[PDB]
């Protein structure tokens, strides 16, 4: 059944699971035509598929060519998402395949269920949480690789950097969700907080700055305040 | 015109015969039902006065044998039996008719309701849904579960309706996942019609039998099956024009016959609103939409 506040530590047990967020799969800009009508122009998108225990992110980049000549794109986007997730699972060795896939939007349930009929022992679950994974395109390196892509491409990341060397998965996920909630509520503020101090750098192989333990507590403290102020 | 005699009526019971029904008092001199129209299947159900909750009954076709009812005090119900001695049967019936102890199947001449509800229903197909091969007639009650219900527990007492499941490998061709789920025409026309049912008459016959079971016995699994078979057609973009026109007629007479106050526990809001207003066939069921809007506008 649904994942919610109450069954939250289940994310960090030893059953392999993946979150799937489809928010950023189909992305458009809306503009005026010469005749004064409105049209859309698609831009590259991505499926955000995340192991919350390990931090492994399977970022399938959705190139705008996949929409060429297609109708009802918002509906197609959900089925394309489910096709790509199913292909990902099939590409993994059996012992690496997830036992559960949690979709962040309920409209992904039927598309994913139908695509995973071959995998009856993989539970497809919704969630009651309002998770902030849409803000993943506010992470500069992720946005950069999506916009530069010239063809369909899968890019692998660890969205926790090296945090698991020092903190537990539960704490890592809480930090991630806090950073993303902040970036979603006020991206400019949030980003100022993270890069204010020029002496703290982002390693080439990382997404976030190399904060010490103490600096992370400071960072996490203004971000929780940026969120309170906006609300 | 055929007859189903009753040995006796030892317990107070409401007896139905197709869409008709009458009350019989405890030990009333009732000895059965005459003038039953030949050419159609029929159903004779029972509702004990002391047990309102349960209805049990028998599907039969008088062309297939001489049938009678006899109460069994051990099992506590009216049982259908076959009389193999044709002369013993003619004699029993004639005696009961002579003493005028039988009700007459009360068909108005203008009235085509029963034909319209049973147009495609055949005894031989009923007997494959209700498996009890030593009898020519078939027992059904309010509590019998369907094979698909059991999958989700006695197999001998099950309703073996054709399993329909929209999120199943049978329904969804590899590589046409989205196409087959949003347009079920390949599941309807190839898997079910060409493959399983063979023709639309058999499909419609099972659909009609499910409704009748659903209305007459208040059988929940049968109601699920009726709606599933409607939804499969309405969710198909490509349906033969003759099937759509016949479906509209079929459903029209089912909705017409449904008791107005037994409708809220039987009609599935989602299926009907989808079928009449969202589906590919939203514009193809004119008679059914008009009677639904005038008789159950609340549901919609
Ligand atoms: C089809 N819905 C129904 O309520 C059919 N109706 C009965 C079915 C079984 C036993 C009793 C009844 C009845 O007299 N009122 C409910």
């Amino acid at each position: 059944g649904a994942m919610n506040s109450s069954n939250y530590a289940e994310l960090f047990n030893n059953d392999i699971k993946l979150f799937v967020d489809d928010t950023n799969v189909y992305r458009v800009t809306v503009h005026k035509t010469f005749e004064g009508n409105v049209a859309t122009k698609a831009i590259n998108g991505c499926i955000f598929t995340l192991n919350p225990k390990t931090g492994h992110l399977f970022l399938k980049i959705i190139h705008t060519s996949v929409w060429a000549g297609q109708k009802r794109l918002s509906q197609l986007a959900k089925w394309k998402t489910a096709e790509e997730v199913s292909a990902l699972v099939r590409s993994l060795p059996k012992e690496e395949q997830p036992k559960q896939i949690i979709v962040t939007r309920k409209a992904m349930l039927d598309p994913l269920e139908v695509h995973m009929l071959d995998f009856p022992n993989i539970a497809i679950r919704p969630t009651e949480l309002r998770l902030p994974f849409s803000a993943a395109m506010s992470i500069d390196k992720l946005s950069d690789v999506v916009m530069k892509a010239t063809e369909p491409q899968m890019v692998l990341f660890n969205i926790y950097d090296d945090w698991l060397d020092r903190i537990s998965s539960y704490t890592a996920f809480s930090r991630l969700t806090l950073l993303l909630r902040a970036l979603k509520t006020n991206e400019e503020s949030a980003k100022m907080i993270l890069l204010s101090d020029p002496t703290i750098t982002i390693k080439s192989y990382h997404l976030w700055p190399s904060f010490t333990d103490e600096q992370w507590i400071t960072i996490e403290s203004q971000m929780r305040d940026l969120i309170l102020t906006e609300y | 015109m055929n007859t189903v005699p009753f040995t006796s009526a030892p317990i107070e019971v409401t007896i139905g015969i197709d869409q008709y029904s009458f009350n019989v008092k405890e030990n009333q001199p009732f000895h059965g039902i005459k003038d039953i129209p030949i050419g159609h299947v029929h159903v004779i159900h029972f509702q004990h006065a002391d047990n309102s909750s349960m209805r049990y009954g028998y599907w039969f076709d008088c062309r297939m044998g001489n049938f009678y009812i006899q109460y069994d005090p051990k099992d506590g119900l009216y049982k259908m039996m076959e009389e193999r001695d044709g002369a013993k049967f003619e004699n029993i019936v004639h005696n009961f008719k002579e003493r005028q102890m039988m009700v007459s199947y009360p068909k108005i001449d203008e009235d085509d309701t029963w034909y319209n509800l049973t147009e495609f229903v055949q005894m031989d197909k009923i007997r494959k849904i209700v498996r009890k091969d030593e009898n020519q007639f078939s027992y059904v009650d309010s509590s019998m579960t369907t094979v698909q219900e059991n999958e989700l527990s006695d197999p001998a007492h099950s309703l073996n309706y054709t399993v329909i499941n929209f999120k199943s490998r049978e329904a969804i061709r590899p590589g046409h996942e989205m196409e087959d789920f949003l347009d079920k025409s390949y599941y309807l026309n190839t898997v079910m019609l060409q493959g399983i049912f063979k023709n639309s008459s058999n499909y419609f016959g099972e659909l009609q039998f499910a409704f009748l079971n659903a209305m007459f016995f208040g059988n929940y699994g049968s109601s699920l099956q009726w709606h599933a078979m409607i939804e499969l057609i309405c969710s198909s973009a490509t349906v033969p024009k003759h099937m759509l026109d016949k479906l509209d007629e079929i459903l029209y007479y089912q909705i017409k016959t449904l008791p107005e106050q037994y409708s809220d526990i039987l009609l599935n809001e989602r299926v009907w609103n989808i079928c009449l207003y969202s589906s590919f066939q939203k514009n193809s069921l004119h008679n059914t939409e008009k009677i639904m809007e005038n008789k159950y506008p609340e549901l919609l």
